[PDB]
């Protein structure tokens, strides 16, 4: 439930707001919640499809 | 004998390693050729005479002629791995995000187990040489009085529970005085080893704003003045243009924080800005921006308080790790450097 745009909007705010070089895999999901939850809201269907991404692999 | 100036204008070393008398205007030649991919993430001066140590890549080095040659002591087992300085001759080891965690007492090279498999911050107690303390980054505090063999927890959460918390300082003057920064959470400061922490202000120019604090280091030289690197929120506000990003003062501790620098291209900054306050002048932080990208170089950056400018030196090299000063002549300082061109 996320498309190009809005793919690159997430993970290019998550980068360059919230992330350093020496991030790992936990803080890179909490840099994208944080960066979706900016950009579109905490209650957003792109909030609840980033959380659902990173839950999906058990972090 | 004591420290002293280095006695030479070559280094024998592999390169990770070299000095500067002027700010870095002008570097001294090193035997060996840096090469693609290092870091020297670890470089300190130690109590000791004439003693340093660096990490370049898994490679510990040392020097016990004030950096005029530099000798590989052990191997460790982590290849990126940052120095902490404990009193009499000892050091600390540390994977920044990660679990490496290991002693150095002299030549010799001791593992230790963490308590946090993502350790964001060391501390040494310079009045009890086995008094040193860990954060972890969900913010919890570890302490230990047995040069690192076994640990406690201490305190409570910097932020509270279910924070992503980048860094804590620990004040070199004392190891209860801490500075903590985290993800929207901003900074906090704790002046009792962690029972109680305040949050800080001044890290948005907006009232209560988020913000992020990457980076701290509370001043050698004034235990109330503390640099910091960070993000405001709400000026990096979505669809604003604007990153939000600056380099912070602090003159209470680490209570709240004034802007001093603005990341631009006359003072680049980044979410990892590598911040080196002067070990006796409170009043002067060295940071860097350095990038392999258009063979760009690096720029060391000095900021004086007393006026709030910033003056700059450039190198060709594709960044600088790590910077430590000699105890002796505070004015030659020691960089750790990087290659990581392909």
């Amino acid at each position: 439930g996320i498309g190009r745009d809005k793919l690159g909007k997430i993970f290019y705010r998550a980068l360059t707001q919230y992330l350093t070089p020496t991030s790992n895999f936990s803080q890179l999901r909490a840099a994208a919640v944080q960066s979706a939850t900016d950009l579109y809201g905490s209650t957003s269907q792109e909030v609840a499809s980033v959380k659902q991404a990173f839950d999906a692999v058990g972090v | 004998s004591g420290w002293r100036a280095p006695s030479c204008t070559k280094v024998t070393g592999d390169g990770a390693v070299t000095f500067t008398t002027d700010d870095g205007a002008t570097l001294a030649p090193t035997t060996g050729t840096l090469q693609s991919v290092s870091y020297t993430h670890g470089l300190v001066a130690l109590d000791t005479p004439n003693t340093l140590l660096a990490t370049h890549n898994d490679e510990l080095q040392r020097s016990t002629d004030a950096g005029c040659t530099w000798t590989k002591v052990a191997t460790l087992g982590s290849g990126s791995t940052w120095l902490t300085a404990a009193t009499g001759g000892r050091a600390f080891a540390w994977e920044k995000n990660g679990g490496y965690l290991a002693r150095v007492d002299g030549r010799t090279v001791t593992k230790l187990s963490s308590p946090s498999a993502d350790i964001v911050g060391v501390g040494t107690d310079k009045a009890r040489r086995d008094h040193v303390r860990l954060a972890g980054s969900d913010g919890q505090l570890y302490d230990s009085t047995d040069a690192g063999a076994t640990w406690k927890p201490l305190g409570k959460l910097a932020f509270g529970p279910g924070a992503s918390v980048y860094t804590v300082s620990f004040d070199p003057a004392d190891l209860d005085h801490a500075v903590a920064g985290g993800m929207t959470t901003g900074g906090a400061v704790t002046t009792d080893g962690g029972a109680t922490w305040t949050a800080a202000t001044g890290l948005s120019a907006t009232a209560g704003g988020k913000s992020n604090l990457f980076a701290a280091s509370v001043s050698p030289a004034d235990r109330n003045v503390v640099y910091a690197l960070g993000i405001d929120l709400v000026e990096a506000a979505p669809n604003s243009g604007a990153e939000g990003r600056h380099l912070y003062r602090s003159t209470d501790g680490g209570r709240t924080y004034t802007r001093i620098v603005d990341d631009t291209p006359d003072t680049e900054l980044t979410n990892s800005t590598l911040l080196a306050p002067s070990p006796v002048d409170p009043n002067v932080l060295y940071f860097e921006y350095g990038t392999y990208f258009q063979a760009y170089g690096t720029d060391l950056y000095r900021y004086d308080a007393r006026t709030g400018k910033v003056g700059k030196t450039h190198n060709a090299h594709d960044g600088i790790s790590a910077i430590a000063f000699n105890p002796a002549r505070p004015s030659v300082m020691y960089l750790g450097l990087e290659e990581v061109q392909i």
